[PDB]
């Protein structure tokens, strides 16, 4: 079983790649491989617009393929048969989208869970540790697992916080608060 | 240049999807030739469906369909025989005779579709048009050129009327004629080609002025739907090349709208004109524009219309009503008293019945 | 290092050319054409319904413009185009001929003549699709214009600038009393006085070539073709050609409308303008509404029949008069078009 | 195969709703485009294929005959719609 | 946006880029309401008989590239999803001749009557074209049905396709 | 009751409409394309096989005895019809006669059962 | 505050769908104005897709738009200028005075989508 | 973000919302003060059982002096108001 769920046709092919890797035990060459080629994709400009492209041909396609597949030799021995599976299957305008669900399954199984920290002001970065600390200590989705919270600065938070982890999100943020007693004063 | 050609993909009954290669992808009413077992098989595109895929409709029998079969495309839409020695053979959509006489050794070949006569070409019918019969000979004229309209049910003798008007025609006038049997039942093509043998319209060991454009019911909803465009290319062939008046005999034009309508019913063609083939008006225009008094020849297009139990709410009897000019209705009640012209004298109108 | 410099280098090639020297703002390449519409990816600088070329002959418009591909109708047959085709725009929005030049010629959806008498000489081109006359510069309708037949002259009036209907069945004689009119207007159109003059235009969205050449034929013989503009779109003629023919003749309209003219419009058979907009729609993935139409239907028609109007003196005093028809069936005309 | 054995042979399609509507649901299932009344697309044409097998051959084949006597039940007595 | 989405949906729901010599086998991905849809079978014809493994005969009507469309002659209960089948490598055919005459047969020619096996001269296929036009004559025979009102007002020949349409 | 016991089963199905209802319900939901007025495609199926399991066989019998809702009273809605070359005995309770008085309200036309011989 | 702004993708018909950032979505019934050479186009919001993308409908033609079009987001619902400067004038759903008198010179400008009373 | 309430849609009921106008959650909306509830139902509930029905004998005066009064309404039927 993969370590989390995918769905659509964006995210089934990662979820088969990392099936794969997984017999072969070296997710982590997929992986290195994956960032190797959006990296090169984001060197070239071009070489997205190419990839988005829906309307180039199947030669054209596979000419793609061999050129990034050219530079550094060989990405992996399993994601180059994922590219050119993609190529007789038109999906090289996903690649950036089936890169990202193989990362999120990648920090799935790698013990590297991501959290959000919003809130309406930049987060201290005293305050940014106290926050790291108590949720890598507590059991919310805890087995041995590290953690990778970001401050998210958003506008829709009045102020506080909301401490996102794996599908748990605490109403701490004091606009929920004090919204939270104005129906009730209007009764 | 090296011939044209690709793999199948999928074949969805009489629907089949073809893949070409770069710039290899033919454009829609073309011919997708596949050599198949069982004689000759050939696809004509109804839409592009990407991927450099293109839907097509089985124009015979889609027994043995495989995918990855080398499918060849022809540079066009299948061509046609087109000429004198057309006539007294019987030529399907496809063009291969079906009367195990020989090939056609047409003086040409031409595409079952081409651009309609301009609106300059278009032009009125006033001439009578002999047909033998006195009834519509009196009360109904025929115009030559025109467009004509043999209405009728069942049981009403609709195609012996067709019949005994092509052969009346040519014992009377020496203009070659043409008989496209759109949705035409094989046992009623063996007794109309035995009734053309033995009138001497059409003379195997001679000249013959008929040639029958049998749709045989029996191949895919695209022969049906074809067979008419086909019979009026060969019709079109003849008024322009020889510069003679010919006459165009649709066998019944409601199985070419039920055929276009099914074709629509294979494919996408979501219905929105009528509600049954939204394409029904364009192809039903391209068709009926094409027989026009050009400047070469005359075409006068004697249809067949069955009425289902008067079924004039639909809009398919309504639209064959628009194209006519004169109306050859053979009630069934007339037949029923003795007289089996079946014509109706007071229901069967001609436009150019004036002093 | 030099391995990625090289395959920079390479990558220009083997790709078509797509990207490179096209831009995909200006161009693009069709990944399908279906029943009168292509679709093509690219033409990132693409307006709304702006004409297209598809390096074939046949032209297009943009009337649809989803993300993934543009939705052109095919403004002819389908069968010139293909797949992959190079597509360029045409960089203006559709527009048509206008001018005094296509009185006495024939004219489509696209403003070209048909029997090829001669080049449309018209003065001027204005877009297929214009707003209406604004609430202020308009007057009420009080030119009275005689229809020649007595059953509504003397009992409905249509007034210069009304958008009267005359709706009827499959056979009602619509043409007939348009036909009426038409010739009714010979006798000012022979005249010096151009508030009694009107010139009319009359469309022919989805008629056969056969009973247009006909109706052609019998204006001729009354002499009223010389003060006539005929357009036609015929059946032949594809679904975006018939959607596009009223609203080319409501441009033809408003160049006399808004010179101090007075023209009259008659939208003959909007019922299949209708179900030719509905077949465009549900062919663009559209959803679909009541009784399978877009429920944008309606605005086509009101923006089509707010052109025809009474301007105040201020423009001209000129107007434009709509007669359309609609070929309900069964005397039915509760649903919803009509 | 008895028509063309030279024996003459009579068939009796009873109730070919009954298959029109089983070959709907085929085509239902299989999600191809349905067509008038939800029916299939080549239905007309299964119809003929089905029904033009049975004529009467030539002498040269035989002099076999296969009598064809199709049943459909209408509903109703609407003989307007589509099987019908 | 930067990168939009265009995909919709595709076949293919697990990446194997290996494994072949699913030419003539295959495995069904989905299967319900007596059909089956299965990957492979890549030199399959037009509905052509198709063996699956619990025994149950198919039909490929749907021809797909994704997957071959399969209805099954029978109820779906025995297949599963990624069930190995195989083809058959003939079309449906029936077994026909004089031993029929007496005896009751399924669909597929199988003797349901139960008063013991078919005796046929030969095999013929299900899906025969129709006669050519030229091998046709005029239906001369009259078929004697019996009752009075067919027989004289709309009699039926030998060879005549004589629709009887009812309520 | 009718193959182990040897009985004469007196089978009182109720609403057998409602089977085809419910087939039409899941079918919905199911990802099946709508028959002719929204029915499920597999209508004539299914109810096939419900039905032709009951039926007199050697070991003992079944008289079922079904009630169909016609939908709207619209003897043309595909399930009723199917429903009547599907079964021996037929009773139609019209709501013409119905209201008419004659509340048992057999329709004395198209109440047809093939016990009708001489 | 932020300057709100977003991409045309799609212009579907009367229908136009625009592509704004994280948190920049606006709401449903929230005016979109877009600078059109033939004066001032807003569309309100009735249905977000996803993907930072919102379907809206347009108040007037859509003649003329380009997808990445830049989308104005006003903020809220359509607002239109009221007051007793309003009375006597031709305004239209957008709230532009099209009566040719000029523009109107009113203080507030009430949104439409107003929160209804209580029962 | 979605909190969930962590149990099945209910709606207050009890002898307190008598005189009271609520919505379809069952919150105050007639502005008289808060529901008094004995406990919380959910909004979709399986219906009685054979055994738990009971026929309607006990009747419920529709007070019309019309028909229905002679075919009555009687406790527990769910009597249908068909019209325009
Ligand atoms: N004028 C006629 N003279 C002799 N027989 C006729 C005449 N008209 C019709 N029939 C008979 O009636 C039958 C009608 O067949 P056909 O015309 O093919 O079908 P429909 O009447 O439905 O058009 C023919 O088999 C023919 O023998
Ligand atoms: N006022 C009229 N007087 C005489 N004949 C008429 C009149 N109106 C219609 N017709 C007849 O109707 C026919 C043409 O109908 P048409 O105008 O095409 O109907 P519609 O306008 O519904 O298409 C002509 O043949 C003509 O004889
Ligand atoms: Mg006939
Ligand atoms: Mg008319």
């Amino acid at each position: 079983p993969p370590p989390v769920r995918l769905f659509g046709v964006e995210g089934t092919y990662a979820t088969a790649l990392y099936q794969a890797a997984a017999k072969n035990s070296s997710i982590d060459a997929a992986f290195q491989s994956l960032q190797k080629v959006e990296s090169t994709v984001k060197k070239n400009p071009k070489l997205g617009h190419l990839l988005l492209n829906p309307a180039l041909s199947l030669k054209d396609r596979n000419s793609v393929i061999d050129a990034i597949v050219e530079t550094h030799k060989n990405l992996d021995g399993y994601v180059v048969n994922l590219l050119k599976v993609l190529s007789e299957n038109n999906r090289l305008g996903c690649f950036e989208k089936i890169a990202s669900d193989f990362g999120v399954l990648n920090d799935a199984h790698n013990g590297l869970l991501k959290g959000t920290v919003t809130s309406a002001e930049p987060l201290d970065p005293k305050s940014f540790k106290r926050i790291e600390k108590a949720l890598s200590a507590s059991k919310l989705v805890g087995q041995g697992k590290s953690l990778k919270l970001e401050n998210v600065v958003k506008p829709e938070i009045k102020g506080g916080l909301l401490v996102e982890l794996g599908d748990k999100t605490v109403d701490l943020s004091i606009s929920t608060k004090i919204q939270k007693l104005i129906k009730v004063l209007e009764d | 240049s090296t011939p044209i050609t690709g793999k199948v993909t999928a074949v969805i009954g009489a629907i089949v999807d073809v893949h070409f290669e770069q710039s290899e992808l033919p454009a829609i009413l073309n011919a997708l030739e596949i050599k198949t077992p069982q004689g000759k098989l050939v696809l004509e595109v109804a839409q592009h469906l990407g991927e450099n895929t293109v839907r097509t409709i089985a124009m015979d029998g889609t027994e043995g369909l495989v995918r990855g079969e080398k499918v060849l495309d022809t540079g066009g839409p299948i061509s046609v025989p087109v000429g004198r020695e057309t006539l007294g053979r019987i030529i399907n959509v496809i063009g291969e005779p079906i009367d195990e006489r020989g090939p056609i050794k047409s003086k040409l070949r031409k595409p079952i579709h081409a651009d309609p006569p301009s609106f300059a070409e278009q032009s009125t019918s006033a001439e009578i048009l002999e047909t033998g019969i006195k009834v519509v000979d009196l009360l109904a004229p025929y115009a030559r050129g025109g467009k004509i309209g043999l209405f009728g049910g069942a049981g009403v003798g609709k195609t012996v009327f067709i019949q005994e008007l092509i052969n009346n025609i040519a014992k009377a006038h020496g203009g070659f004629s043409v008989f496209t049997g759109v949705g035409e039942r094989t046992r009623e093509g063996n007794d109309l080609y035995r009734e053309m043998k033995e009138t001497g319209v059409i003379n195997l060991e001679g000249e013959s002025k008929v040639a029958l454009v049998f749709g045989q019911m029996n191949e895919p909803p695209g022969a049906r739907a074809r067979v008419a465009l086909t019979g009026l290319t060969i019709a079109e062939y003849f008024r322009d090349e020889e510069g003679q008046d010919v006459l165009l005999f649709i066998d019944n034009i409601f199985r070419f709208t039920q055929a276009g309508s099914e074709v629509s019913a294979l494919l996408g063609r979501i219905p929105s004109a009528v509600g049954y083939q939204p394409t029904l008006a364009t192809d039903m225009g391209l068709l009926q524009e094409r027989i026009t008094t050009t400047k070469k020849g005359s075409v006068t297009s004697v249809q067949a219309v069955y009425v289902p139990a008067d079924d004039l709410t639909d809009p398919a009897p309504a639209t064959t009503f628009a194209h006519l000019d004169a109306t050859t209705v053979l009630s069934r009640g007339i037949s029923e008293l003795g007289i089996y012209p079946a014509v109706d004298p007071l229901d069967s109108k001609s436009r150019l019945l004036d002093a | 290092k030099a391995q990625p410099t090289e395959v920079s280098s390479i990558l220009e090639e083997r790709i078509k050319g797509v990207s490179d020297e096209a831009n995909l703002n200006e161009t693009g390449r069709v990944l399908a054409v279906g029943d009168g519409i292509a679709r093509v990816f690219g033409l990132n600088n693409i307006q709304a319904e702006e004409l297209v070329e598809f390096s074939s002959g046949v032209k297009g418009m943009a009337l649809n413009l989803e993300p993934g591909q543009v939705g052109i109708v095919l403004f002819g047959s389908d069968r010139l185009v293909k797949e992959g085709e190079l597509v360029k725009r045409t960089g203006n929005i559709v527009d048509v001929p206008v001018g005094p030049g296509l009185l006495g010629r024939v004219v489509d959806a696209l403003g070209n003549p048909i029997d090829g008498k001669g080049p449309i000489d018209a003065a001027g081109r204005s877009r297929a699709q214009v707003k209406a006359p604004g609430i202020l510069p308009r007057r009420s309708v009080h030119e009275p214009v005689q229809t020649g037949l007595k059953a509504v002259d003397a009992l409905v009036p249509i007034g210069r600038g009304q958008r009267e209907l005359i709706i009827g069945d499959r056979q009602t004689g619509k043409t007939a009393v348009a036909l009426d009119t038409i010739l009714n207007q010979k006798r000012w159109n022979n005249g010096s006085d151009e508030s009694k003059k009107l010139y009319c235009v009359y469309v022919a969205v989805g008629q056969k070539r056969s009973t247009v050449a006909q109706l052609v034929q019998t204006l001729e013989q009354h002499d009223a073709m010389k003060y006539s503009i005929i357009v036609a779109a015929t059946a032949s003629e594809a679904a975006p050609l018939q959607y596009l023919a009223p609203f080319t003749a409501a441009s033809i309209g408003e160049w006399f409308r808004d010179n101090g003219k007075h023209a009259l419009i008659v939208y003959d058979d909007l019922s299949k303008q209708a179900v030719a907009y509905r077949q465009l729609s549900l062919l663009l993935r559209r959803p679909p509404g009541r009784e399978a139409y877009p429920g944008d239907v309606f605005y086509l028609h009101s923006r089509l029949l707010e052109r025809a109007a009474k301007l105040s003196e201020k423009e001209g005093s000129g107007s434009l008069t709509a007669l359309p028809v609609i070929e309900t069936q069964g005397g039915d005309v509760s649903a919803y078009i009509p």
